[PDB]
């Protein structure tokens, strides 16, 4: 096999992938390593099979920097996964991670902005960001969309957000949303003397389209806007950051479409490799986990992509899925963000596992409350600023949540009518 | 973790 | 209930719980201590204490991300130090709203701000229990 | 289930998806299609159970018109499949068919120019395209891949392309390889008197980028460019199938990273659903199938996806995986193209099951011919045009093939050579 | 006959025109409508003569939707009455309606805002808009039109328009007259504390000095500006349109030169037939009527024809002239604006025919209040909300229309010197 | 005339640390130094645009501070933000940032820039009403040794 070289060292500049491929019987691991390895020939280097698995197999792949076009996540992509998840020879093949070199990485923007200089141009420090989503999810008129807009973050909420679907359409085209969710964010930033912001949508069907909303949100004064980086596509999603660069907008990324790509083990690509595909394109958020019931999915495979996203420098660590150590050379970091039924007393874990360097999302529309949108937000605020308080002091969290939530309830009306 | 005589194989030949 | 539009102001973290005493302060400072980072103390006078768009316009093409009074005047080994240092802010500003800040030395970023002290005279803002009408 | 409506009756306006989905056990079908499901709410009207499977169930859901933005693939596949294949109650979830109304038809442009008007530039009536692959993949620079193009079309190939991942890297710049191939077209243009072309490659990092290369191709004055659409993203597609139409340009679409999403059965999109987003948001070919050893795939599959992106109007068939009737009205086909190993004497079964509206691509790069890469191509052509001759005449290629191939071998030469 | 087919079935996709013909002597109805008919022919599907009219026949043609440009009012009109209303063998031929497909309404962008949209924006509601056209109409300085403009909104108006033939003159630059009108616009809402307008007539020689009014009207951000489409033509009536929704313009349509088409019973096109031209178009406001000494015309034509401009869904009503079913798929409805002689004590009439969605238009300049143009503003404004409260209590306007003037006059000093 | 200073000389400060200040630090420390009554203040020699100091996010934390030691003190203040970059495009676009926010004064490195884009920055500084300081880096490899060179006079004539 010229493609299988066990003896070979990668290069400092190497391009590494971890493919998870379970070969069809009677096809040794060798052969089929060779073939997805098959100067500027990716090559097979390691080869461990996976124990506790059938036929399963994790195939080290090293392609030269060479081949891939400098600051294209979409030549990336096109070259490592174009044609090889329909190799007969594999019953089953899974992406599991990648390895940017420096030299790589140099050659991207990144994120526009990046957590700390986010944190400093929102003056927010020392806590978690609070978002929602307007709900209903559709239907509702650009006016109305404002109101709940200006109500909900007039409570204490930092962000809301339009609703994935939610682009340009005969019930709420998209200006009239873009104006009226201006009103409601200046409202309620002089109603509270906090920064507020929404995540507009700037989502569309071509380029110009997009970077036009884009450019309505800069003259608006607006701080961020949001994009679909997985159906709008890389080469759009990289338009829109070095836009939101040159013009210093916020990036809000929504990974629509994910499950059809990183749901099953056995194909397909782990979320971990488009969470670094997105960072690199750039963003400045980006939707990493549900929260249906508690945090779902393996906590340390979520704590291994929030760190990748997050840190400047991740060691390899097999335990929490990470398959190879990533240098990201001062690359600015994206922020996780946790959507779904945040309810109040669930907030000390969530609180717990991200830190304060995340957005935890009411995707729900939260509306739980009895009294209004604006008590609901000033509840779910007060419990996040208490449980922030509580883990400063040196308590713990995970076995101390709930007291601490009925101490905060104790004071607080607002929670008062939350927590039950 | 348990390794199938295939992989156990496999681990036999790599270590050749 | 209904949250109250006035006379209802509010300063980012720990700004939601109530006005917090000489000992939650000291507990604040002393983590942020512990964490390797240097605490310092900001104020502003009422005047200069919210965000404000007073200076958009002097500006073109946008104005994103751009906010007045996101800065303040600045006013650094434990707790009680810090405690003394906002009891004599007090003293010299009375009027004026007091930030404990914190900095990390080595990424020479902040990484904390909170508010511990609201000017009696200044009515900007609300309690805990008047948040709600 | 105020989501499963088993008594309504679609608009001739709704979006119609038929999903086969594997529902958890202990979860009834009619819960299933309700949640897939959940005046702008989509609801369940229709569910069979698929005879011959475990517990598999086809899900007809129906959405109204107001929901998606007019011309706007991302947004229909942001709508459609944004967050379902996360259902936690659906053990398996793949996207069969949809059901474009013609009034959603009628806001999208479509190819640019399509099969007739293509035949109608190229001057080539009454048989397939040919085309092949440059190969070495990579590595080779713009001097010898157009020396590569030049000897390949003067034999009398139709096409030749840019190698899927060859965008623009350090062994060849883009500028560079646009250059030497227009050079290499206009001579063999010059020396056989039939009009050529080359599939170049605009895809690239930033839209700006891709509208740039595309911009260099219309100003040499070359017929056609290509595309990765699945890795580019539907937004930059769009934004080039509207360049090409507005500047006239031919657009070939490879479907890069495909099997990441249409290769499993019970998981994903179907390649006919992505087929019909391709001629929604613009695409004069599509490459369509493998040929390696014979054409891979179920025929009748391969039939429906093929009348579903080149006929006007389509019955339902599920036979051929037709799930919904769909009528087109008047938007313009996509021209399929088979490619992998075409081997000389498997062209009869190809002419046979494609027809004359096809691009049948040599991607292994021919050299199989030991006279050159322009007698190969000449081989190619005579063996295509001999096969078209004979099914002209009335014979049954599947059961002549091999007969008109050692006929039309008995005078050429260069096929001589190339069936041995 | 091979364009007369009465057992022909319209598609849902055909454009069906209802032609009311009088043939000459000797021709039969079938021949007639076999010509106006003549894959692509249109056909007479259905003939049905005029109960009570001498040799009058309705003729319905089928038009295939491939036969007409994709949101161009302009091709639409040429290839339905471009050369049929020459024909010698009838000796008159009237349009009476129109069916435009769903499928061909959604390739129009409609109006740029809506009656909805309009609302939500100038923030009122419940209760029909209120305008003045400045008088006198001609020979005004644009400080003295500004003035005027200043006095009447002042008042309580809602709007104040440019007279029709007020686009550039000597005695009155449009620039000087957009800069007094604004100062005008801006000083009344200041005073009164509402949002208010002026229609600014952007009618001009060439499109590029219409969008040139239309970019100063943006740049001072007055809301509204005016056009007339029958003169302007409706290639320079969709460019407005366009650019009205590109920034955020709410556009008014004056119907200048409509007589000389839709006024003749047996001669022209119809004026149900030009306000959906215009709907489609585009516009925002719609001059539908006049009031002279009281609603001009048969009501239940009027009702129909504002339906047909209001509604998203008009079944076909022969007693009221709708001659098909008209679904507008949610393009934006147009504001029918009724104008003339407005008398105070015919408010009542006019508010029970129109309801809220309309403004009432004082095209006669007012000033018949002794005390000044504010007062008279005033008098109207006070009128059209008493007569408002009324309908909403229950009140039959019809009947009580005089009891609710009369009881308004009890407390309003300024109707008091208008009900004199 | 414009600075509306007379009859003394003016006063700078060189913001400190050198690198590795976060642009809101940078700015925190511009309006402490400015407010105290410096008139200007000027970005390090070697900080043109950084990872850990983009260069958008400097101007624009400046310009906050440079308008609230203005508003404070109740003099014109500025801040020499570096416009030295890699290309001629980069460095308009930076001098036109400056010029949208409104701010005094920009920095160029000429001789390391070079003498023709030093002119096109001079020429948009005439013609957009902006101050231009100028640096000499890398002047002492050229006027240090008596013997060899080309004498600072002749570089600050050119």
């Amino acid at each position: 096999l010229t493609y299988y070289t066990p003896d070979y060292q990668p290069k400092d500049t190497d391009i590494l992938a971890a493919f998870r491929m379970t070969p069809q019987p009677g096809v040794p691991p060798e052969e089929a390593g060779a073939a997805v390895a098959a100067r500027y020939k990716g090559r097979c280097y390691d080869i461990e099979p996976v124990p506790g698995e059938e036929n399963q197999y994790i195939a080290y792949i090293a392609y030269p920097l060479d081949l891939f076009e400098e600051g294209s996540v979409t030549n990336l992509f096109t070259s490592i996964v174009g044609n090889v998840f329909g190799f007969k020879a594999l019953r089953a093949l899974r992406l599991e991670d990648l390895r940017i070199p420096p030299a790589y990485v140099k050659t991207f923007q990144g994120p526009p902005h990046g957590i700390q200089v986010e944190r400093d141009k929102l003056n927010k420090y020392g806590r978690g960001l609070l978002g929602c989503t307007i709900k209903p999810k559709l239907g509702l008129s650009a006016k109305n969309y404002g109101r709940a807009v200006y109500e909900c973050l007039r409570g204490g909420l930092d962000f809301t957000k339009d609703d994935e679907n939610v682009n340009s359409q005969p019930f709420m085209r998209w200006r009239d949303r873009f104006l009226f969710v201006a009103e409601a964010i200046y409202k309620s930033q002089a109603e509270t003397g906090e920064i507020k912001g929404h995540y507009l949508n700037a989502t569309a069907a071509t380029a110009e389209e997009m970077l036009k909303r884009a450019e309505c949100a800069k003259d608006l004064g607006v701080p961020i806007i949001m994009h679909d980086y997985l159906t709008g596509g890389f080469t759009a999603n990289t338009s829109l950051a070095h836009y939101c660069r040159d013009n210093g907008l916020l990036l809000h990324i929504h990974r629509a479409m994910h499950a059809v790509i990183d749901r099953q083990r056995n194909h397909g690509i782990h979320f971990r490799v488009l969470a670094k595909a997105l960072r690199l394109s750039g963003g400045d958020h980006l939707h990493s986990g549900t929260v249906v019931g508690k945090l779902e999915g393996e906590r340390e495979v979520t704590l291994g992509f929030v760190d990748l996203m997050r840190d400047d420098y991740i060691e390899k660590d097999r335990s929490r899925g990470i398959y190879f150590t990533q240098d990201w050379v001062s690359l600015p970091g994206t922020m996780p963000v946790a959507s779904g039924g945040i309810h109040v007393w669930h907030m000390p874990a969530l609180v717990e596992i991200f830190g304060d360097d995340a957005c935890l999302q009411f995707g729900g529309g939260t509306l739980g409350h009895p009294w209004g949108n604006a008590p609901g937000a000033a509840a779910n605020r007060v419990a996040l600023e208490a449980c922030t308080q509580a883990r400063n002091e040196g308590r713990d969290l995970a076995r101390e949540g709930g007291d601490v939530i009925r101490a905060a309830c104790k004071w607080s009306p607002e929670l008062a009518a939350a927590c039950e | 973790g348990g390794l199938s005589a295939e992989q156990r194989e496999f681990l036999e030949r790599k270590a050749r | 209930q209904v949250w109250t539009p006035l006379n209802n102001k509010f300063f980012e973290t720990f700004s939601y719980l109530p006005p917090m005493t000489d000992a939650e302060i000291s507990r604040q400072v002393d983590y942020i201590v512990s964490n390797g980072w240097t605490p310092c103390l900001e104020f502003a006078g009422a005047e200069s204490a919210y965000t404000s768009n007073e200076n958009c316009v002097r500006m073109q093409n946008t104005t994103c991300l751009y906010y007045d009074n996101r800065y303040w005047t600045m006013w650094c080994t434990d707790g009680g130090q810090v405690l003394r240092e906002v009891q004599a802010c007090r003293r010299a500003f009375p009027d004026a709203y007091i930030r404990v800040v914190g900095f990390d030395p080595v990424r020479q970023v902040q990484v904390s701000g909170f508010l511990v002290n609201r000017p009696a005279s200044v009515r900007d803002y609300q309690g805990p229990s008047t948040r709600s009408v």
